[PDB]
RNA sequence: GCGGCCCCCUGGACGAAGACUGACGCUCAGGUGCGAAAGCGUGGGGAGCAAACAGGAUUAGAUACCCUGGUAGUCCACGCCGUAAACGAUGUCGACUUGGAGGUUGUGCCCUUGAGGCGUGGCUUCCGGAGCUAACGCGUUAAGUCGACCGCCUGGGGAGUACGGCCGCAAGGUUAAAACUCAAAUGAAUUG
């Protein structure tokens, strides 16, 4: 995740690595633990976005 | 194919971090990526490519 | 006042161990604080001379914060208490309410009571005053009256009791 | 003083925290600042304007040395993380690195559960 | 119910041709074993957070919804416990009956000549013919037409309790209780 960022850009341009790290999942597990539920929530975008 | 000694060729299928690229992007057959992932993990054990690129 | 915000010509500076340093230039104190690698806090700017206390920044910060915080928790533990009373009282739920009320009062919390009168009591205020007296009658040595009701505000009553303090 | 052109800027943007700390290789104290120390008690400490004011606060606390560039230890997806760097990178100096050092633990520990809201 | 990489045993599954046994098959009352997590017994550990518990804020509040600590506990060793929305809310086995779009797995050939057709199995989703249903829907893996054999249902509450028995010291688990009460509890579908 170590990159040699320079002056002009000043913002972001690390979307791929930020998505790879994905602190959201650790933030969510920080509060409550489930082990089961996300399986039901998925398989809906692919099923719906077809025509 | 069944080989594992093409780390240069293998490097194309890893991220800059070396992370495991799903076939959704590459489009390879599942059988192939299975052996590819095995080879990648074994190479990681041999420290040819790191666990992650920040090491 | 921090750094250059200090404007008093003469200030009272005291050492870390409490020695009397007298009135000295602010430059030396600022240099000592900067070498002390932490931030600078002034306590009383309005005093002439302003009083300055030097101690390592958040060590002293959160020590005094601890003192104030424990003094805040010195106040009685606050839940909120309110149980209504109705003249249309039955046999045992009367005792249920009485036990709840005495349980909350023994907790040593502030008083908060609302009492609803059943319907047409505005022309029959006699029953209301009698049941209030019976509350006093059932709390002769158990509760103390602070104000005596004479006026009816809508269908409820505004009245505040006081806690029994051992004096 | 004693320009070396390499150092460390530890920054950690949390929900109620955002800080900047400046040090060289060894780690004798050089500079740091806290948003909570800047005020903003309550839900204001990590807010972007408080974030950036603490950022130029730390920057000013460390402008005395005049070295050219350092590394930035980017940490914490808490509120801010951009107004902080935006106030920092605007210092005019060169920047060397942006690194999200926040580790990726892999089944590390069970975290708390109580909070309903 | 099962996911990093190594080393020992391995019911399966299908494709190929061949081979020899010659009905040797299905359900299986009781009977036998396995069996989510929690929990209970003797040995080590607590990074983990949380049962109780400790400090705070809180409205009509009832230890409450959030904060900081926190014991068992979860992990290996042996035993017990055998229940769960243990549901695809569909007992097991075999035979027949429109069509399409999938992935996934394999052999055969011919252009593998790239990423074509062929016959493959097992599942997968979307469909939807007929038909079946009160409808919802189901719909070659039928809730379609049949066959063979077990299990189970007979208004609601009373009530999975009364007792007895059985098994487990332990928590409890299976078999099943009337008197009384009701005229109903229902299931699918139309307007705010």
């Amino acid at each position: 995740i170590k990159v040699r960022e320079n002056e002009p850009f000043d913002v972001a341009l690390r979307r791929f690595k930020r998505s790879c790290e994905k602190a959201g999942v650790l933030a969510e597990v920080r509060r409550r633990e489930f082990y089961e539920k996300p399986t039901t929530e998925r398989k809906r975008a692919k099923a719906s976005a077809v025509k | 194919e069944i080989d594992y000694k093409d780390i240069a060729t293998l490097k194309n299928y890893i991220t800059e971090s070396g992370k495991i690229v799903p076939s959704r992007i590459t489009g390879t057959r599942a059988k192939y990526q299975r052996q590819l992932a095995r080879a990648i993990k074994r190479a990681r054990y041999l420290s040819l490519l790191p666990y992650t690129d920040r090491h | 006042r921090i750094n250059g915000e200090i404007r008093a010509q003469e200030v009272r500076l005291t050492g870390l161990e409490g020695e009397q340093l007298g009135i000295v230039s602010l430059r030396e104190a600022l240099e000592k604080a900067e070498e002390a690698g932490v931030d600078l806090v002034e306590i009383s700017p309005n005093a002439e001379p302003p009083v300055c206390r030097i101690m390592d920044y958040g060590k002293f910060l959160y020590e005094k914060s601890k003192s104030s915080k424990e003094q805040k928790k010195k106040q009685k533990v606050i839940q909120v208490k309110e149980i209504k009373f109705r003249p249309g009282t039955d046999e045992g739920d009367y005792q249920v309410k009485l036990r709840s009320l005495i349980r909350f009062l023994e907790e040593g919390d502030k008083a908060k009571i609302t009492l609803r009168f059943r319907g047409r009591e505005m022309a029959h205020q006699q029953i209301g005053m009698e049941v209030l007296n019976r509350v006093k009658d059932d709390l002769q040595e158990l509760a103390v009256v602070e104000s005596f009701p004479t006026k009816i505000e809508g269908r409820q009553m505004i009245m505040v009791l006081a806690p029994k303090k051992k004096q | 003083r004693k320009q070396v052109s390499d150092g460390v800027a530890h920054i950690h943007a949390s929900f109620n925290n955002t800080i900047v700390t400046i040090t060289d290789r060894q780690g004798n104290a050089l500079g740091w600042a806290t948003a909570g120390g800047s005020g903003f008690r309550g839900s204001r400490k990590s807010t972007p304007f408080a974030a950036q004011v603490a950022a130029e606060r730390c920057a000013d606390a460390v402008k005395e040395y005049g070295i050219k560039n350092l590394e930035v230890m980017v940490k914490g997806p808490g509120p801010g993380r951009e107004s902080t760097i935006r106030a920092l990178n605007a210092a005019g100096f060169r920047i060397t690195n942006i690194t999200d050092v926040t580790p990726i633990p892999h089944n590390g520990c069970r975290p708390p559960k109580k909070r309903r809201v």
